[PDB]
């Protein structure tokens, strides 16, 4: 056994013993030691709770840090030059006696910038209009003559744009943090005697439901289960395009690819999910495919014509939309229910010994009532689409934009090749700079427009007294284009995230949340979307005319407007 | 209610007459009697030698007389493949 | 020659059975035996191979269906009733 120092936040440092090859994570909940909120997601990468800070010499011999726990890293509040995440170290002989050591970390509210707009002027043009289709734009505005930051005459809403006031955010994160809720989504659960699922949870039942999804969703384990699955996708989408590529006579292959795309993203989902091969992908889409998708346009459509109201209003408003909106969730319910009645089926008959998909090992371990996860499954089935698809479009456009860019991506990726030919998993390591790009479109394009949290008591944040109960937003667009923290913020360059890699610079990379209610398919996205560019960049040369920018739309998620033509060009 | 094939072929010993007479008799008995056995015999041979048939839903399944008696659910089937 | 139609129908069956991660597919059948009676029928009647098996419907198989549901249907309708009446 060894002895380790842990110095607290109150400054008093508890020494307890660990066994060779424990985990510190091991070593405090072992030892109920008094760190509060230490190891919130009981080690699956989810979390950045059990950030530790190390002495120089013992920090200096401790293995190399994967990208997955740097991403994680860059979540930490406090976070330094010496700082690693205790869920991811082993103790080891060297170790004896060690001293790790945790991290520590004005007008009043009403003083604040305000929002010349008016809540109900603003109701009624989306009455209208049916959608607010510009709202990002409005909201850029604001933070360019308001400064960056501001509250909404309502209730107390402030917006945010900057890294300092995330980090402070997730201090703040209670166990059991409160996003706000969804009623249009909602009011469909409870009308048809639905469980909600994680998203649209809070409380204890969010918690449980958490802690039983991370394994399987989440963790760098479950990746590794289901990123051969993915691979095989993105190489049939490849080996599909070059075929008809090939056809024509030279060697290219124009077109609108959006559509492809969304294929693409619904048989990786839905294999990596149910293990099933719905063979959408080199072939016609199905009647099924294309009511799916258009329920969720219809869905998301319908929802911001509903959101700003409370349920006593477009009740008798706008009860049109309450049709249109169930309908489209009655498809979509269809669709998911469908997928695990057959797989509670199979199941049922007979467990099997190897890898099927991700929520069969939720159904196998039966920790959850079926009734929660067929909520989940459903979040999962219809999550996994757009927000992951819209991404993966415009990486595609800005590499077609970019040819410098592009060329490196895919030196890197005929480098890697035959590593990753070989075994799948080895794309989370051997390919960090288009890694990188991900993080590049996200940042100008993000899917995910805003962050939500209903703090749990008074914080502050740019020096204006933040009360507890009142909502912040992380307004994502604004914050990628601040040109004071991206330089030349307009520039797609993928390089930048690893010069800021270095140094100690703090929540940067943010569209999938943080803490514990960060997004449970961040690590399944990011697979569907790294192997399809991958393989597409070893095989094919991506190019387009239509340089200028792309105009994005606003439908509760931020999605382009325009569709460009991209040229698909064999290289031999 | 019990579905037990080997009845027919102890039908089949103790001599009784006219207990399967879904085609009819004489000679406006079906025309078709042979092909729709063929039809359906050998579909399921082949799917026997291969796949293995399960389902959940094993409540008795309503039927509706529509000129001729069908089924008003459809269940859903498994088939699982075979392989050694 | 049904045997050729019930062999391509198994094989059919196995190939979308076998890319999937269980070695199973569950769905409802119904549709894929209506079209094997199709193809079976229309061979052993006409000696023509529609390709319906293991391929997807077409316009004019599932119109043929459709039509026959409602002859069907209409014909209760009208079978009590003599034409006197039904008229
Ligand atoms: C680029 C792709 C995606 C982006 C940018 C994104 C963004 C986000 C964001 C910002 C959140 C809220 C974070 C927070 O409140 O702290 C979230 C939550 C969530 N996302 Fe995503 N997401 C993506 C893909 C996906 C996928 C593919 C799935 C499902 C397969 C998914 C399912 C969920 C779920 C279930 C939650 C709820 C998490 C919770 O409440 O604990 N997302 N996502
Ligand atoms: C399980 C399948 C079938 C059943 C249970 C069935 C049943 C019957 C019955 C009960 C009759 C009347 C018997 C009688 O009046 O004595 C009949 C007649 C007839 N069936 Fe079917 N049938 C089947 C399949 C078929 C098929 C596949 C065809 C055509 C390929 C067909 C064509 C006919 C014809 C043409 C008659 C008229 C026979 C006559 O009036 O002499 N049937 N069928
Ligand atoms: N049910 C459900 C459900 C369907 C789609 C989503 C998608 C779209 C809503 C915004 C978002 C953030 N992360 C994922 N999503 C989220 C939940
Ligand atoms: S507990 Fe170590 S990262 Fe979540």
């Amino acid at each position: 056994k060894i002895t380790v120092h842990f110095i607290n936040r109150d400054g008093e440092t508890l020494t307890t013993k660990g066994k060779v090859g424990d985990s510190l994570l091991d070593v405090v909940v072992e030892n109920n030691l008094d760190i509060d909120g230490f190891g919130a997601c009981e080690g699956t990468l989810a979390c950045s709770t059990c950030h530790l800070i190390f002495e120089d010499h013992i920090y200096e011999k401790l293995d190399a840090i994967t990208d997955e726990e740097n991403d994680m890293l860059d979540l930490a509040y406090g976070l330094t030059d010496r700082s690693r995440l205790g869920c991811q170290i082993c103790l080891t002989k060297s170790m004896d006696n060690m001293t790790v050591r945790v991290p520590e970390t004005v007008l009043p509210f009403e003083a604040m910038p305000q929002h010349p707009g008016n809540r109900w002027l603003r109701l009624l043009q989306i009455w209208r209009e049916q959608g607010y289709e510009h709202l990002h734009l409005e909201m850029h505005q604001t933070f360019q003559e308001l400064g960056p930051i501001f509250r909404y005459n309502l209730p107390r809403m402030v917006c945010v744009m900057l890294p300092e006031d995330v980090e402070k955010l997730q201090q703040v994160d209670s166990l059991h943090p409160c996003r706000m809720i969804l009623e249009p989504w909602v009011a469909y659960r409870q009308h048809r005697g639905h469980k909600c699922g994680v998203f649209l949870l809070n409380g204890p039942e969010w918690r449980f439901n958490r802690l039983r999804l991370n394994p399987d969703v989440l963790s760098p384990k479950a990746v590794q289960r289901f990123l051969p699955m993915v691979d095989a996708v993105a190489r049939d989408f490849s080996q599909a395009l070059k075929k008809k590529v090939l056809q024509n006579a030279r060697g290219s292959l124009t077109l609108d690819v959006q559509p492809s795309i969304f294929h693409y993203t619904i048989e990786a989902s839905n294999l990596a999910l149910f293990g099933e091969r719905l063979g959408l992908v080199g072939h016609s889409p199905s009647s099924a495919s294309l009511n799916f998708l258009h329920a969720l346009e219809v869905m998301f459509k319908s929802t911001v014509q509903l959101m700003f109201m409370p349920r006593s209003l477009s009740r008798w408003i706008s009860p049109k939309v309450w049709k249109e909106h169930f309908e489209a969730w009655d498809c979509i319910f269809q669709y998911g229910d469908n997928c695990i009645q057959k797989i509670y089926q199979e199941l049922a008959f007979n467990r099997p010994q190897h890898y099927t998909g991700i929520v069969a090992e939720l159904l196998l371990k039966a920790e959850l009532s079926l009734e929660a996860i067929k909520a989940n499954s459903m979040e999962l089935t219809a999550g996994s689409v757009d927000t992951t698809a819209f991404p993966l479009l415009m990486t595609l456009f800005e590499l077609a934009r970019n040819p410098d860019v592009q060329q490196i991506l895919r030196q890197e990726s005929l480098a890697a090749a035959a590593s990753i030919s070989e075994h799948p998993q080895k794309a989370t390591t051997e390919l960090p700079l288009l890694r990188a790009a991900l993080k590049e479109t996200l940042r100008l394009y993000p899917v995910g427009l805003f962050l939500e949290r209903v703090v749990s008591s008074d914080l502050v944040l740019q020096n204006y007294h933040i009360p507890a109960g009142t909502l912040v937003q992380v307004f994502l667009y604004s914050l990628g284009r601040n040109a004071a923290l991206f330089p030349r913020p307009e520039r797609y360059n993928p390089q930048r995230w690893l010069d800021i890699r270095g140094s100690g610079r703090n929540f940067h990379h943010v569209p999938f949340g943080f803490g514990m209610r960060q997004c449970l398919g961040r690590r399944l996205a990011e697979a569907e979307m790294l192997l399809l560019l991958h393989h597409v960049l070893k095989h094919f040369l991506v190019e387009t005319l239509t340089q200028e920018d792309i105009k994005m739309v606003y439908s509760f998620i931020l999605r382009p407007g325009t569709s460009p033509l991209l040229t698909f060009r064999a290289i031999n | 209610e019990r579905y037990n094939p080997q009845r027919w072929l102890d039908i089949r010993g103790s001599g009784r007459n006219f207990h399967h007479v879904p085609f009819g008799f004489g000679m406006r008995q079906c025309l078709g009697r042979r092909l729709a056995e063929a039809e359906m015999l050998l579909l399921l041979h082949h799917v026997l030698k291969h796949f293995l048939v399960e389902t959940l839903t094993q409540e008795d399944i309503k039927m509706v007389y529509s000129f001729i008696l069908r089924p008003g659910t459809s269940p859903l089937l498994t088939f699982r493949a075979i392989n050694h």
